[PDB]
């Protein structure tokens, strides 16, 4: 009714839904693709993909289980999904996979069939998924020589250099209990799981903490992947944003909300009450964009992302947009702010209140790791609404106005201008 | 000369023509800059600029 949180060594967390047809259990390791290193990159995405190799996934397929997995930057998750009654059928199959079995998934016929498929995997991504590719490199340059930089799915380089002796090197350090959280989502009780958990003995590497690295940092920089053979142009730009559990966590998400997200095709999109939109549409400066305030444990990235078949006029594209961003400091309409608060809520909803347990897991697992607990929607909303204009005019005033940016891109970006232009559009001339 | 020698009708036309002409240079500097414009500047490498332009 307010989400449960109790620890007997294994911090056991759950979240009940009485109208759910199914449920899900799993673990979340409080160390992700940003706890790795330059040459072991993709180790966390390698771990995910053995966990779903036909072997272990045929086991749980007779049982009636489905497994879910994802790696982030600050965190890393291993979830299993099934019918709510077969709730022990989950917990046991989890127990087998992470304390019982070890080299049953770590075969020299398994691992050389997973790594020979996480290699094709990260060779369609950087090959044909430019919007994320661009998005990923954006981190690489903004957070260069620092934790967040390492692409979550790992470089094809440090991904052909890795054997099983390396899957473990990360496992036995960062796959602990004092870095994990067990989650219960969907259609199960707190007294169903934490019972079935204290039912099982053993302890893996107790007392052990996972290790640390130099805290992340940010620096104004570019990286440009020109490719004049690609029909469009993809660009992503940002400033040093705000972390998870930062005073302006919501203030910053409200700002993103204002300019928001465009799709020049859906007539619905064309009518949004966004000021910037007035400009961009005249000549069709782009095909779409969208904003964001990506928050991570140590640092953040407020900016936006755009694709465009309009090559001669990208220079305006970036211009109109970064000028709008100036208003946030000097001239944002209050009535804009309300449409923000309003729309944030709708978005922040379909995020948190989707009828899909697997999401409510990672969400829970990550948050109850970093701050300890989760924060309720009513808590969030109570904050969103407190937000004045002055909220947004002092946040932009430090974060946005005349601060270093972080551009990245690919496709026909000859037209995308230089760094002393772009960066300079962070401000406006004053008397 | 306007007469027997470089005399008075001379320095007076030399003043007037001194006024006129600099506007002719400026007129001409404009076509000069127009030519410059349609090809853009060269480089201390005598190769093509079109791969690494800045504004
Ligand atoms: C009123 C006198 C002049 C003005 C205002 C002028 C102006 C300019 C300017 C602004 C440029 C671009 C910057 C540069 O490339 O230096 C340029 C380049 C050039 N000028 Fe002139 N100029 C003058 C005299 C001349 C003369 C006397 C010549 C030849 C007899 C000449 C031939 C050229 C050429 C061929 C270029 C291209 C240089 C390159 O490729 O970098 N200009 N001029």
């Amino acid at each position: 009714a307010e989400v449960t949180q109790l620890s007997n060594g294994i911090v056991v967390a759950t979240e009940h839904n009485p109208s759910a047809h199914t449920a899900s259990v799993g673990v979340v390791f409080g160390s992700g693709a940003a706890n790795e290193n330059p040459y072991n990159n993709g180790v966390s995405n390698l771990w995910k993909n053995i966990f779903l190799s036909k072997e272990n996934s045929a086991v749980a397929a007779k049982e009636g289980l489905a497994l879910s997995s994802n790696i982030s930057r600050d965190f890393q998750s291993y979830i299993v999904s099934s019918l709510p009654g077969s709730t022990d059928k989950s917990l046991d199959f989890l127990n087998q996979s992470f304390i019982q079995q070890k080299a049953n998934l770590l075969s020299s016929s398994n691992f050389e069939a997973t790594k020979k498929s996480v290699l094709k995997q990260v060779q369609d991504f950087e090959d044909n998924d430019h919007p994320n590719r661009v998005l990923e490199h954006l981190h690489s340059t903004a957070f260069q020589n620092t934790p967040l930089s390492l692409p979550t799915r790992g470089t094809l380089e440090s991904l052909e250099n890795l054997v099983v002796a390396d899957l473990e090197s990360f496992a036995n350090n960062h796959f602990l209990n004092s870095n994990a959280v067990v989650v219960g989502t969907g259609n199960i009780k707190h007294e169903d799981l934490v019972n079935s958990i204290e039912s099982k003995n053993l302890s893996l590497q107790t007392g052990t903490k996972p290790v640390l690295k130099k805290k992340a940092a940010f620096l104004g920089s570019e990286v440009r992947l020109r490719d004049d053979t690609l029909p469009k142009a993809w660009i992503s730009l940002a400033v040093e944003g705000e972390p998870v559990n930062s005073p302006n966590y919501f203030v910053a998400k409200l700002a993103a909300q204002i300019f928001g997200s465009y799709n020049a095709f859906e007539p619905a999109s064309r009518l949004q009450g966004i000021k910037l939109l007035d400009n961009i549409q005249e000549y069709q400066l782009c095909d779409n964009f969208n904003h964001f305030s990506l928050s991570y444990k140590d640092s953040g990235l407020w900016g936006f992302s755009t694709a465009t078949r309009n090559v001669t006029m990208i220079d305006d594209l970036i211009h109109f947009t970064l000028k709008q961003w100036n208003r946030l400091t000097i001239s944002v309409t209050d009535t804009e702010v309300e449409r923000a608060k309003s729309l944030l809520k709708l978005q922040l909803g379909q995020l948190y209140e989707s009828g899909n347990p697997v999401n409510d897991a990672n969400l829970l697992g990550a948050e109850v790791l970093i701050k300890g607990s989760k924060l309720s929607l009513g808590e969030a909303f109570k904050k969103i609404d407190a937000i004045t204009v002055k909220d947004v005019k002092a946040w932009a005033g430090k974060r946005l106005w005349d601060q270093d940016i972080a551009i990245a891109g690919t496709g026909q970006i000859e037209g995308l201008l230089d760094y002393m232009r772009i960066r300079s559009d962070m401000s406006m001339m004053r008397w | 000369w306007g007469g027997f020698s470089v005399s008075n009708p001379t320095i007076q036309r030399f003043f007037a023509l001194h006024y006129l002409v600099p506007f002719i240079i400026a007129a001409m500097v404009i076509m000069h800059l127009m030519a410059l414009h349609i090809h853009g500047s060269s480089n201390p490498l005598g190769i093509t600029g079109n791969l690494d332009r800045i504004p």
